[PDB]
């Protein structure tokens, strides 16, 4: 068939009419980047040649060839530590939160660590690790471990959910959290008058729009 | 280590900032003397003392300029390869 | 060593073309890197083979030498045209992005000149000193919920004040400074407190 | 058949006819011994940077 | 023949190498992107459309995934609204007076000022709006009646 573009949905312009949203919901949705690849290089020589003397010799009429290709490989390796230090290492100090996460009914505890296991991720980033899977090559390790990526994550969801914005542009200053939140709303556009008497829904449409994060990730 | 066979430095279970990166969580430094071996630390740990009620405000501020640098344009070289290749 | 960007691209070049004269010494399988040892010494229909081998050799060079110039100038493209945002952003206006023109919030930025590249001097006000302050969402005051205008209400132990919120200069709760909407019944964590009403004594 | 590296006894099966082993890659990696019919998995010599 | 093997492996090495440095390069503006996203949607609050998911940015949460980062965003997004009418300003005593903040809407009797992203009515005072030029400049302007408090 011909596909369509999408749904037919005139707009009922008129020169003295205006829309305006009368109630809202929070949605999130989930945002999926490559940093880093596997940090795989390999040696020319034992490509070619392997362990052989006679062929070695032969090769080396080509010159630098393999100095060439061995270079660019050690490059490609040596950026794949700057890209994750680059997207991660963004937070000088290590944050935590609190023993007592009261944060006014947002619920984070599929976001946070969980403590009980041996490799402290998230419910999601649980998922998230298990949903993703010589010839004179081999595999460097990189510099950080996913036990470090998961502490400098922690760290930025730490201040983001104690400090807000505020630790990423000098010193960590803690705010309640939903007071935080109602000077996110205010910085787009809405009072935040709206959030205090709508509290209790919006903890409430955030936490289900969490929950079903983990589920649409399992299941997709 | 996972990185491989370390030989020369002192391995020991105080973590620092990283100096000279090894991999897997491994970095060198030279301490006064001698060269080490530890797993990297990741920054000071810094709990904010989070309340329900609880701000923290600035009183003062500073003005800090850091600098930038930027690469914009390689060297504007050619080759003949007409007179490369042969002569 | 802070310089060490423009370092390296300038020495990366420069090696990568130092690299490509040298594979001239080579001899890909030919009896000689000279082009005049072949000629001078082979008959023709011989010297037509090992000139084809210094030929390949070196046609293969140059292409690789191309090839790794042509991608590493795609590097090159994306870092100036970073630099032609930053510029004309943090330079020719006032960035609102973290991080983006320096750590901190960004006031200004001026450009310097240097080889091969640029250099900005990012101008950021960064909080310093600070103290912890009682707060709250909203005042209640004659029934109604108070909430700041452009601000946050804080107690310094005894008396609430509404202070601007990256900067702690503290006034005096007001009409001026506050909205009204709802009452006291629906924010959690509302306060009591007295609202003053300039009016009130001119009145 | 014919290559360097450690040879080594392994809990690994092969068919009566079966003569070497062969990974995903088409390189060898274990081979049944001529006289006596057991396999043995071949590893590469270790190497790496210094 | 050796050298014809030399030949073929070095070629299918240096596609090799070719092909991963391309990609290198499309790893690296990820990364970059990334990195960016992280900084001005977790570490701050961007108002870049569309940059940070759909709808009006609130807040990101980084989640660590193996060779990657994974965000939630979160945003407000407006919900089941309603048709009003609508002026750009109100005549009050031969003066035309403007919304400070908000639009000027109608429910087909009364006029009231409010917010544009949610729908809260005000009265419309004195404290609501600002006076610039008279009555008689203004397309679409409206009569009605400002409070003064
Ligand atoms: C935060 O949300 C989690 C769910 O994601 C809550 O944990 C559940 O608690 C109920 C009891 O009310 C149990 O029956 C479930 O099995 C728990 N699920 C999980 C995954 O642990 C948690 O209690 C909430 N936290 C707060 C303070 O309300
Ligand atoms: C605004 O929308 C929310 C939902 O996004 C409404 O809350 C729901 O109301 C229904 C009843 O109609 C309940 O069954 C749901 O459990 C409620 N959900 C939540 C998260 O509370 C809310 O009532 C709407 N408000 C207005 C003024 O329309
Ligand atoms: C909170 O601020 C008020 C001022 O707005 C402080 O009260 C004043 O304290 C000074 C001494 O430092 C006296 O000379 C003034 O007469 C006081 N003014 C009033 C109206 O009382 C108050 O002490 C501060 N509270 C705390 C805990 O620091
Ligand atoms: C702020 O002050 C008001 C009084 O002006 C308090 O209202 C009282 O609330 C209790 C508990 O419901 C009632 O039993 C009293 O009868 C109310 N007083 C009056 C005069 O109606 C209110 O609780 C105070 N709030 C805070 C946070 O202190
Ligand atoms: C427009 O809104 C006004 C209120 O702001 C409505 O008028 C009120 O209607 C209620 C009944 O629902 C009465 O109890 C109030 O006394 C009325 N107030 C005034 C000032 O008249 C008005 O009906 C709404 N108009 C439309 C078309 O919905
Ligand atoms: C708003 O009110 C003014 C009066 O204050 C209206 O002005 C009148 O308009 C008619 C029709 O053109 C004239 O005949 C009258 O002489 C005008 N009155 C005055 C005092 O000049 C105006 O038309 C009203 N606007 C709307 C949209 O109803
Ligand atoms: C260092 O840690 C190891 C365990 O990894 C432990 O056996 C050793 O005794 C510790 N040494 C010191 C000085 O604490
Ligand atoms: C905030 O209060 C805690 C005590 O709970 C204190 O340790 C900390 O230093 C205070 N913060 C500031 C900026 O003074
Ligand atoms: C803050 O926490 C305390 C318990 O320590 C509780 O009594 C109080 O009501 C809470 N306030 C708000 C606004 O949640
Ligand atoms: C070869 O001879 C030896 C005895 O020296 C015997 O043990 C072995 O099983 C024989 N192997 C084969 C394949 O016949
Ligand atoms: C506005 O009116 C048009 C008819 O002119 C109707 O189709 C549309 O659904 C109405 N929108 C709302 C939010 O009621
Ligand atoms: C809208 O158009 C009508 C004509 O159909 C006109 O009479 C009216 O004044 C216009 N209103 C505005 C606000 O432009």
């Amino acid at each position: 068939y011909t596909m369509s573009l999408g749904a037919e949905n005139s707009v009922a312009y008129s020169n003295n009419s205006i829309a305006i949203p009368t109630n809202f919901t929070i949605s999130v949705t989930t945002e999926i980047l490559p940093v880093s690849m596997t940090k795989t290089s390999v040696d020319c020589t034992m490509y070619i040649c392997g362990d052989s003397t006679e062929c070695s010799n032969l090769l080396l009429q080509y010159g630098s060839f393999c100095t060439q290709l061995n270079r660019a490989l050690t490059g490609i390796a040596v950026e794949q530590d700057k890209n994750t230090q680059e997207v991660f290492a963004q937070v000088k100090q290590i944050y935590k939160t609190p023993p007592i996460k009261d944060f006014g009914g947002f619920n984070f505890s599929q976001i946070l660590p969980d403590p009980s296991k041996p490799s402290k991720r998230s419910p999601i980033e649980d998922l998230l690790f298990n949903k993703v899977t010589f010839n004179g090559l081999t595999v460097l390790p990189p510099l950080l471990t996913d036990e470090m990526i998961a502490q400098y994550t922690s760290a930025l969801l730490a201040g983001t959910i104690t400090s807000g914005w505020t630790f990423g542009a000098g010193p960590a200053l803690q705010i309640p959290f939903p007071m935080q939140m109602a000077y996110r709303f205010n910085g787009i556009g809405v009072t935040q008058n709206v959030l205090y008497e709508n509290q209790k829904l919006i903890a409430n449409q955030f936490n289900s729009a969490i929950g079903k994060i983990q589920d649409s990730l399992s299941s997709t | 280590t996972r990185a491989g066979c370390l030989i020369g430095a002192e391995h020991v279970n105080n973590s620092y900032e990283c100096d000279i990166p090894i991999g897997a969580g491994i970095c060198a430094s030279y301490q006064t003397q001698s060269i080490i071996a530890y797993t990297m630390s990741l920054g000071a740990e810094n709990s904010v003392a989070y309340s329900n009620n609880s701000i923290a405000i600035p009183t003062n501020f500073t003005i800090s300029v850091t600098t930038e640098i930027l690469p914009v344009s390689m060297t504007k070289t050619s080759v003949d390869c007409t007179m490369y290749i042969c002569g | 060593s802070a310089l060490g960007k423009l370092q390296d691209v300038v020495n990366q070049n420069a090696q990568a073309l130092n690299t490509l004269v040298k594979q001239l010494s080579s001899n890909f399988g030919a009896i000689s890197s000279v082009l005049n040892d072949i000629l001078s010494r082979l008959d023709p229909p011989e010297a037509e083979v090992q000139i084809d081998r210094l030929i390949t050799g070196r046609l293969q060079s140059l292409q690789t030498y191309v090839t790794q110039q042509l991608i590493r100038a795609a590097e090159i493209r994306a870092s100036a045209n970073l630099a032609a945002t930053k510029m004309s952003e943090c330079v020719l206006g006032q960035s609102k992005r973290v991080d983006f023109c320096g750590k901190g919030y960004h006031l200004m930025s001026f450009p310097q000149s240097a080889p091969h590249g640029v250099v900005f001097l990012h101008v950021t006000y960064v909080p310093a000193q600070e103290k912890n302050f009682t707060t709250a969402p909203a005042i209640c005051h004659d029934g109604k919920a108070h909430f700041p205008r452009e601000g946050v209400f804080v107690s310094n132990g005894t008396h609430w004040f509404v202070t601007q919120r990256n900067f702690y200069e503290p006034q005096i709760i007001t009409t001026d400074n506050t909205f009204v909407s709802g009452n006291c019944d629906v924010v959690i964590g509302i306060v009591n407190n007295t609202v003053y009403d300039p009016l009130q004594p001119e009145l | 058949l014919t290559g360097t590296g450690v040879l080594t006894e392994s809990n690994k099966k092969f068919l009566p006819f079966q003569q070497f082993g062969r990974d995903i890659a088409d390189t060898t990696d274990a081979v049944r011994d001529p006289q006596t019919l057991e396999i043995l998995d071949i590893t590469p010599c270790s190497f790496g940077g210094v």
